[PDB]
């Protein structure tokens, strides 16, 4: 239990940020490998 | 002894299936050495380094974004990693200004969910600056 | 005869891969080359009505495309570059469009001089 | 019999020149796309027109 | 001829005919791959080409007993200007049913407002 | 079967012969990359299976709720990929909803 608990967040939310926080800290030579992940491909449409 | 050190990532497979001696695991509730009959524990990871110890002269250095251990009943630990990044491709100049940035935006959070999230962001950004 | 023997062959390799060009980016870098070079040479051969050309002037234009001095350009900028390359070489190089009209064959002493015209014009063009 | 000028060849856009069951499978497929973009675009018109006045 | 009709009339009517011959090479792909497989540049071609094809149609005055529409008579200076803009991209944000059976291009935006009010 | 009708039909299938022979050369490269990427991620799913060999866990008797997840693409023209998954899915919700558990499916793609 930590401060992200009792706040409304989870582990998958924790893993998306400290991936990007590492992946934005890279040099400007390996920027395309941060685009290799590119999680913004799947879309979401709801039934209602 | 008799320990298949598995370790990978979705992009490129790292040290895999090889008998390596000692592994460092960066974990909430601290770091703990894996010593050859280590007690099985399914704990997930925090940001930090893995300095893995083999008989090949000297140790290697890596960096796990958010990983998971599953050390099994026998002597077989499997480590995973979303971003098992190498350290040398990191730029210190833009990396420092992020740490003072988010602390400057702490009191602009009018809700209670994001106020933990900026506390997550400085902890991830404090994790690299001790490392580098 | 010297320049079209490299040109008729390379506009023939474009015809075999001419189907791939419609929906293609996931191909090999060699097949993506024949789609590149073959569409520059097609843009050279366009020509307006009632404008015949002298023979040694056509050996200037075709020497630019087939040798490699047009790959770094945009395909609507090919039919502009040819018209700007000709008016520079008629006026400021008229002494070298009579050294082909007399000798007939491109010697190496002219094959090394047109290299210093096209590359020294490809710099100061895109403006 | 295609590697000869005497042997006959085909044109571009001849599938819809026949009138078969691929020329119909394509004439209807285009209406099932460009009828539903016609009300993504239609809905946005009220806002776009207002926006022009704004700036 | 670029010496009788002018070099603006000529550059337009040799781009209308060039985008309509670009259409037919895509219609053989649509019959197999379907419409939602194409890339985002080739989708832009089919939409303008169907906008141009519908804009070439025009209600004659002698179709006032057949269709019930009203007749147009477009001057030449507006004909060149209207088609010049669909090729540019300045009407990429409209439905195709605006362009069917109008006169000048300013009547093809007075229909896309009536379709959005009666929605 | 006149001379015009035979020609226009024969001209059509000469088009369809080119398009499908190009479309094989496009999808021969996509498979050739998608053969390469899978063997790195083959060892990723080695680890999660190795969890269940040393610790043999099963669904013991009965649940109150349930999930069914089924993956696919959005693209057609692949033969028997999508109906080899939907007909598997209807072969289990008929097998379920008699032991009393509530099922709710999610389909990605």
């Amino acid at each position: 239990v930590a401060y992200w608990r009792q706040a409304g967040l989870s582990y998958i939310r924790y893993s998306q940020i400290c991936a990007k926080a590492v992946r934005d800290a890279l040099k400007a030579e390996f920027k395309a490998n941060a685009e290799k992940t590119s999680g913004s491909n799947v879309k979401i449409v709801k039934v209602k | 002894g008799q320990m298949s050190f598995t370790f990978a990532s979705p992009t490129q497979v790292f040290f895999n299936g090889a008998n390596v001696r000692q592994v460092d695991v960066p974990t909430q509730t601290g770091a703990f050495g894996i010593l050859a009959s280590h007690v099985p524990t399914l704990q997930v990871l925090r940001p930090g380094l893995v300095v893995v110890h083999a008989e090949d002269g000297t140790t290697s250095k890596y960096f796990v974004s958010s990983g998971s251990v599953t050390v099994n009943a026998d002597s077989s630990v499997q480590l995973l990693a979303e971003e098992a990044v190498t350290l040398d491709m990191l730029d210190p100049g833009v990396a420092k200004a992020n740490l003072e940035k988010a602390q400057s935006e702490l009191l602009g959070a009018a809700d209670e969910a994001s106020r933990a999230e900026i506390q997550i962001r400085i902890e991830a950004n404090e994790a690299l600056v001790k490392a580098l | 005869k010297q320049v079209a023997g490299t040109m008729k062959l390379e506009l023939a390799q474009y015809r075999e891969v001419a189907a791939f060009a419609q929906f293609g980016s996931d191909l090999d870098a060699a097949t993506q080359q024949l789609l590149s070079r073959g569409v520059r040479l097609t843009e050279l051969l366009k020509q307006g009505q009632y404008a015949p050309m002298a023979i040694e002037e056509q050996v200037a234009v075709i020497y630019a495309g087939v040798r490699g001095y047009l790959d770094k350009l945009e395909p609507s900028k090919i039919t502009k570059f040819e018209n700007a390359f000709l008016s520079h070489v008629i006026s400021q190089h008229q002494a070298l469009l009579g050294k082909i009209r007399a000798d007939g064959k491109i010697s190496e002493e002219t094959d090394a001089k047109l290299k210093e015209i096209v590359t020294n014009f490809l710099a100061g063009f895109e403006a | 019999s295609s590697d000869t000028p005497e042997g006959v060849r085909s044109g571009a856009g001849a599938v819809r020149d026949a009138g078969g069951a691929f020329g119909k499978k394509e004439q209807a497929d285009e209406e099932r796309y460009f009828r539903a973009r016609a009300r993504e675009q239609l809905a946005a018109l009220k806002k776009h027109h207002e926006n022009e006045i704004s700036h | 001829d670029p010496n009788i009709v002018g070099s603006e009339h000529y550059d337009v009517a040799r781009g209308v005919q060039k985008i309509l011959q670009d259409y037919k090479s895509l219609q053989d792909i649509i019959a197999i791959l379907g419409m939602d497989e194409l890339s985002e540049e080739d989708k832009l071609t089919v939409s303008r080409a169907r906008k141009i094809q519908r804009f070439l149609s025009q209600p004659f005055q002698v179709a006032e007993v057949f269709t019930g529409h009203l007749g147009k008579l477009v001057p030449l200076k507006e004909t060149i200007k209207g088609f010049q803009q669909i090729l540019a991209g300045e009407y990429d944000h409209l439905p195709e049913q605006a362009f069917y059976m109008v006169g000048p291009i300013e009547e093809a935006v007075a229909k896309a407002d009536k379709l959005a009010e009666e929605h | 079967a006149t001379l015009k009708d035979i020609t226009r039909r024969l001209k059509s299938i000469k088009n369809i012969q080119k398009i499908t022979k190009s479309m094989k050369m496009v999808a021969a490269a996509k498979y050739a990359r998608a053969e390469r990427d899978l063997k790195p991620a083959r060892v990723y799913g080695i680890g999660s299976l190795a969890l269940y060999e040393k610790a043999d866990i099963k669904v013991p008797e009965d649940k109150k709720k349930h999930l069914i997840i089924g993956v696919s693409s959005d693209r057609g023209l692949c033969g028997a990929i999508h109906s080899s998954v939907a007909k598997q899915i209807k072969s289990e919700v008929a097998n379920l909803t008699a032991a009393g558990k509530e099922v709710k499916i999610v389909g990605v793609g």
